[PDB]
């Protein structure tokens, strides 16, 4: 029983929380993506020139 | 072309001899797996063989070096971590005569063995089956009927029928039965018999390997 | 009188031989030497695929001169290059197929000795043996061949003594027996020790097996016999017409006799050659692994 | 192994 | 991990023998290893190296062919064969260990070395300067120049620093011109752009003391610089 | 009895309280940026010299060194840039199945069936390397095993629980207990603050390093978890499980965002890892062919085919140059 115990004390604690709107999470990801789109060299294909592998 | 890489390059090489010599070695070995439900088959055949994770015992026979990975202590689901044995040559499965009444276990031990068989990592893998507990099989079987763990047993109460059936159920259970050998033997109190099946099933199933990469199977 | 048939017959063959062989021992190449792994049958394989892929180029040659009734339309340094590999090769498809006989006789009549001292290393170090055998045993080609050109006619690449002095006649005696050796050497090394090493362990191999009752289908019995059948079958006719010949050197060159052997050595070349066409695929393809890596490469 | 003769 | 050699005495001219050094407390068998001597009141020059598994042996022009260097994993020893020995060859000879992989810091560490005494293209490494005049407390410079450009195409530049304290073996400081060595303290600084270059002391105390040394690796053979003195 | 209940209605309370902000899914939100649909990668460097399956590797902080684990007992540290071998750690125990690179560079981890994490000591007065500690204390066999920082390294075993060790110590420091099945991956946040633990339960279990509480919980999957990796922003995480489906779940909304889904795949995931920008995902696949996801819309920008047999382990370096994929047929590949 004391497994009873145990998980009604963490869903507890995991029931408050803070929660956001999926929206605000979905606009967080894309601003992050094209802020740093420009430095990531698998998206686009970097000079061979700069291209430590070769 | 290089300026202080040339050394690197050296080492490289090096590095690369030594995991060549290191993997000739390894390969030299047998590996064999095993398994099973009854701790006390277990202890019995490891203690038989010349002599906290998993247990490794090495033995030599007629300059064979042989390699038991023991697993039994691993409690956790053996889907997630059999797979690693893929390559091993055979599967010693040890499965007690004596706990067909006590509890039940002999069906665990068939639920095993058709776990283990059938699986799709173990397709061409030979399974080597000791029976172990034979001195306590006889002694029991006087008493205690074999009709308790199968109720479709139609036979006398006696240790050569009790045992030639238990055998041939144990044996019924791959569903592959052309690409895979299950060896049988009845643990005898002598160490040479249990090293020396051992040896004969490793070297068969090493010639039907061999055989099968040069075509002729 | 028909005899055309015997003379078209040799240049379908070596043809049909060309195109399969380079297909087949090409692919053998790829995917063994590449693709895979190397194990000691890969390195072996692989042996036998660059032998006979060497001889199945240098074929296109032959073709042509065999078409022109022995006339060398090439140089002088074409025929020592391609009478060389062509020579090369040949001992060395012979020689690694006893190598490959005598690897499968270790591997399941000794098991424990294969597992415990048979290695890439020690496999690639041995594998060198048949191939100096077949380069000391064409030394005779390089010392003592070159093109005879005959006035009124076009050359004919033949071997030539003259350059060795003396008498005439001495010409004639360091031609003769020297030729006859050569021809007991292409039987005793070339057919009666690879003969005698395939059959005895192919047939070792067989023994072994049925005793233990291992044979569980017709497989076994099949590519054994395929084996040892392809082999007597592609060399024994022109072994036969090549011993008969070395025998009965004197009385062809100087009295002009048994002229059948004549006739007969082009048409039993043609099975001979055969023989490397069919190496890929009684010893490569039947392999379940070398079937799968071929399919997923393709 | 050529007869060449 | 000590570095001991042996074999050093008087020879006569046009005499042979045999330097031995004995290494006791690391893997041999992964380390090349080089020998190095110094003339007396004078500076380094390089003098063999043979590396891991004996694969690749270099030797300077002047003992080229005949000296011969040779190891013996085993018994983790390092020999040293000297035959015709002439005056030029009197000097005080060390023995330096390197490995070498990305990362690596070669030259690490030095022996004590020992003393023979004999009776009666290349890149040349500039000092600027014999000595300077330091005082305890202040910040120094060393100045280093090369004929040839050291930085390879890679992105390394090959060049290492070394400290002599009076009556010791040389010390590894900065390895490949910007990288520290391992237990020397943070005070020293090392920067260079192309051909020039430059050591840094920040702040300099009594053990700081001795002849700096430059060294190139880009080719072989290697080369050291006049040495700089600082005296207090 | 009374608790049976009274939790379920506590998770039915979860479920309400978090279907009410799930407003719109990202599909939605990023119908009209431009697709990413021509990724094609070649592969620059064939690392070679495994005997056997390859089942974990590890990036440097450098973004030039990795590490490889293999069932030969070996553990190898590579030059990318050269393919040159810098090490080779002959391991105790031949089953090795996570293999972790230190921040720093000075150390490595292994673990495996023998249920021990190895630190090695990669940076020594002598040439070799050595073992500095051999951390004992899990029942289970290890899955994943990650470095903090230089002196505490967090690790999962086999037996429902993830650990956090002490190097110095050798002693375990925190224990997070709550799974109900064997855990098999572990990610660290950019800020090594949390942490995301998948188990064969279907959860994903997100942890507070410092507490040894498990602050989150998140479910959805049908099956067992393989892979588990953190999105750059640490704001999200991506998981890999057997049903051949990726999900993307965000920390602060607590729900699922996207499913990675084809029906031309029916095999298990192996390995998940991020891009550098966040806009490429990379999961591995037992198809023999790992895949390049992209994250915000859910299609397969491209595909990646040079293995031989089933993808295992797959990293993408710090500074986002290029993929290394690790294989079961004993040879790695960087994918630039
Ligand atoms: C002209 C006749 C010459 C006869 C030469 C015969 C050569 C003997 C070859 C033996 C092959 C098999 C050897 C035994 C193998 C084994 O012990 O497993």
């Amino acid at each position: 029983i004391a497994q009873a115990r145990k998980l009604v004390e963490q869903l507890k604690m995991e029931a408050n929380i803070d929660r956001i709107k999926v929206s605000k999470a979905a606009a967080d990801l894309m601003a992050y993506c094209e802020a740093h789109a420009k430095e990531d060299p698998l998206l686009t294909p970097v000079p061979a020139s700069e291209n430590p592998f070769r | 072309l290089s300026a202080e890489d040339k050394a690197a390059v050296e080492r490289s090489k090096m590095i690369d001899r030594n995991l060549r010599e290191d993997g000739e070695k390894a390969a030299r070995e047998v590996k064999l797996l095993l398994l099973g439900a009854g701790e006390s088959g277990k202890s019995t055949i490891v203690k038989q063989m010349k002599i906290t994770g998993i247990v490794e015992t090495h033995f030599t026979f007629k300059d064979l070096h042989f390699k038991m990975f023991d697993v039994g202590a691993q409690r956790s689901e053996r889907k997630k971590w059999i797979h690693c044995f893929e390559g091993v040559t055979a599967i010693i499965f040890c499965v007690a005569l004596s706990d067909y009444d006590l509890v039940n276990r002999m069906h665990e031990s068939m639920k095993l063995f058709d776990s283990i068989c059938n699986n799709k990592w173990f397709t061409d893998t030979s399974i080597i089956l000791f029976l172990n507990k034979k001195d306590l099989f006889e002694e029991k079987i006087k008493k205690s009927p074999l009709t308790i763990c199968y109720p479709e047993y139609a036979g006398s109460n006696t240790y050569e029928e009790a045992a030639a059936y238990i055998q041939c159920q144990f044996e019924d259970l791959n569903k592959r039965k052309d690409t895979k050998e299950i060896y049988t033997h009845f643990t005898c109190s002598t160490d040479t018999k249990n090293v020396q099946f051992v040896f004969d099933a490793v070297t068969d199933v090493i010639i039907k390997n061999n055989l099968k990469d040069c075509g002729l199977f | 009188a028909g005899y055309t048939v015997l003379r078209i017959l040799p240049l379908v063959v070596l043809g049909v031989t060309f195109v399969l062989g380079v297909l087949g021992n090409g692919l053998v190449i790829w995917v063994a030497g590449f693709r895979m792994t190397r194990t000691v049958t890969t390195i072996c394989y692989l042996n036998l695929a660059l032998a006979d892929f060497s001889f199945t180029a240098t074929l296109p040659f032959l073709i042509v001169s065999m078409a022109m009734g022995e006339k060398w339309p090439f140089g002088w340094f074409l025929c020592k290059l391609i009478h060389i590999v062509v020579d090369i090769n040949l001992f060395g498809s012979v020689f690694l197929i006893g190598f490959i006989a005598l690897d499968r006789c270790i591997c399941v009549l000794h098991p424990v000795w294969a597992q415990n001292h048979r290695t890439v290393s020690l496999a690639m170090k041995v594998i060198v043996g048949p191939w100096i055998l077949a380069l000391v045993l064409t030394l005779p080609v390089f010392l003592f061949l070159t093109t005879v050109t005959i006035p009124n006619g076009d050359t004919y690449c033949t071997f030539n003594f003259a350059s060795w002095g003396g008498t005439p006649e001495e010409r004639l005696k360091v031609a003769i027996t020297m030729l006859t050796a050569r021809g007991i050497i292409r039987f005793v090394i070339g057919f009666s020790l690879p003969m005698s090493i395939v059959a005895i362990c192919y047939g070792l191999i067989a023994a072994k097996i049925h005793k233990k009752g291992m044979i569980k289908s017709s497989r076994p019995l099949r590519v054994l016999t395929a084996v040892v059948a392809s082999f007597f079958i592609c060399w024994f006719p022109f072994q036969l017409v090549a011993l008969l010949g070395t025998v009965w050197l004197k009385e062809m060159l100087f009295y002009g006799k048994y002229k059948i052997i004549d006739i007969l050595v082009n048409p039993t070349s043609s099975l001979a050659f055969f023989n490397s066409c069919l190496n890929p695929m009684l010893y490569v393809f039947v392999g379940q692994d070398f079937r799968e890596r071929l399919i997923h490469s393709l | 192994m050529l007869f060449i003769i | 991990v000590q570095l001991v050699e042996s074999g050093g005495g008087l020879v006569q001219p046009g005499g042979s023998r045999k330097l031995s050094c004995s290494a006791s407390g690391f893997a041999f068998s992964s380390f090349g290893m080089h020998w190095v001597r110094q003339a007396p009141e004078k500076g380094l020059e390089w003098v063999a190296y043979i590396s891991s598994g004996s694969g690749t042996i270099y030797y300077a022009d002047t003992v080229k062919g005949r000296f011969t260097i040779s190891r013996d994993d085993p018994k983790n020893t390092l020999f040293l064969q000297m035959t015709s020995l002439r005056s030029e060859d009197t000097a005080m000879y060390y023995c330096v260990r390197s490995i070498y992989y990305y990362g690596s810091s070669p030259f690490d560490f030095w022996g004590q070395g020992t003393t023979l005494t004999v009776s009666s293209s290349d890149i040349v490494m500039t000092q600027a300067t014999s000595s300077v005049p330091v005082t305890p407390g202040e910040s120094v410079s060393i100045s280093c120049r090369s004929s040839k450009s050291l930085l390879h195409s890679n992105g390394n530049t090959y060049l290492y620093w070394f400290l002599q304290r009076p009556g010791q073996s040389p010390q590894l400081l900065i390895y490949r011109m910007s990288n520290l060595a391992s237990g020397v303290p943070e005070r020293f600084s090392g920067s260079g752009s192309g051909t020039a270059f430059t050591l840094t002391i920040s702040r300099l105390e009594a053990e700081d003391v001795g002849v700096y040394y430059c060294m190139q690796h880009l080719e072989y053979p290697l080369t050291f610089g006049a040495g700089t003195k600082l005296e207090l | 009895d009374q608790l049976r209940q009274e939790a379920e209605q506590l998770k039915n309370q979860i479920r309400d309280a978090r279907k009410a902000c799930a407003d719109a899914t990202l599909s939605q939100i990023t119908n009209n940026i431009d697709p990413v649909g021509r990724i094609q990668m070649r592969t620059r460097r064939t690392l070679r010299g495994h005997l056997a399956k390859i089942y974990a590797m590890h990036w440097g902080t450098d973004s030039r060194l990795l590490v490889s684990a293999s069932q030969d007992g070996k553990l190898i540290i590579w030059d990318s840039y050269t393919t040159n071998k810098v090490h080779a750690i002959p391991l105790r125990s031949s089953w090795v199945m996570t293999c972790a690179y230190a921040p720093s560079g000075n150390y490595v981890a292994c673990g495996g069936l023998d249920n021990i994490c190895s630190i090695y000591n990669l940076k020594t007065r002598e040439g070799n390397v050595r073992v500095s500690r051999e951390l004992a204390g899990h029942t289970g066999y290890l899955s994943c095993c990650r470095f903090l920082d230089d002196n505490q390294i967090v690790t999962s075993s086999g037996d429902t629980t993830c650990a956090l060790w002490d190097i110095e110590t050798g002693q375990q420091t925190t224990t997070f207990t709550g799974h109900t099945g064997d855990v098999m991956s572990l990610s660290l946040a950019p800020d090594t603050r949390l942490f995301v633990s998948g188990a064969c339960d279907a959860s994903a279990k997100l942890w507070d390093v410092r507490e040894g509480m498990c602050r989150q919980t998140f479910t959805g999957h049908e099956s067992d978890i393989n892979a588990i990796c953190f999105f750059p922003n640490g704001n999200a995480f991506a998981t890999g499980s057997d049903d051949a489906t990726c999900r993307l779940f965000d920390l602060r909304a607590d729900q699922e965002l996207m499913t990675y889904s084809h029906d031309n795949i029916i095999c298990g995931i192996t390995s998940v890892s991020f891009s550098k920008s966040g806009r490429l995902l990379l999961a591995g696949y037992d198809d023999f062919n790992c895949n390049v996801w992209d994250a915000l819309k859910a299609d397969r920008a491209g595909v990646l085919a040079g293995h031989d047999n089933r993808v295992s382990c797959l990293g993408v370096t710090d500074d986002g140059m290029a993929v290394a994929t690790g294989s079961w047929d004993s040879f790695l590949k960087i994918w630039n």
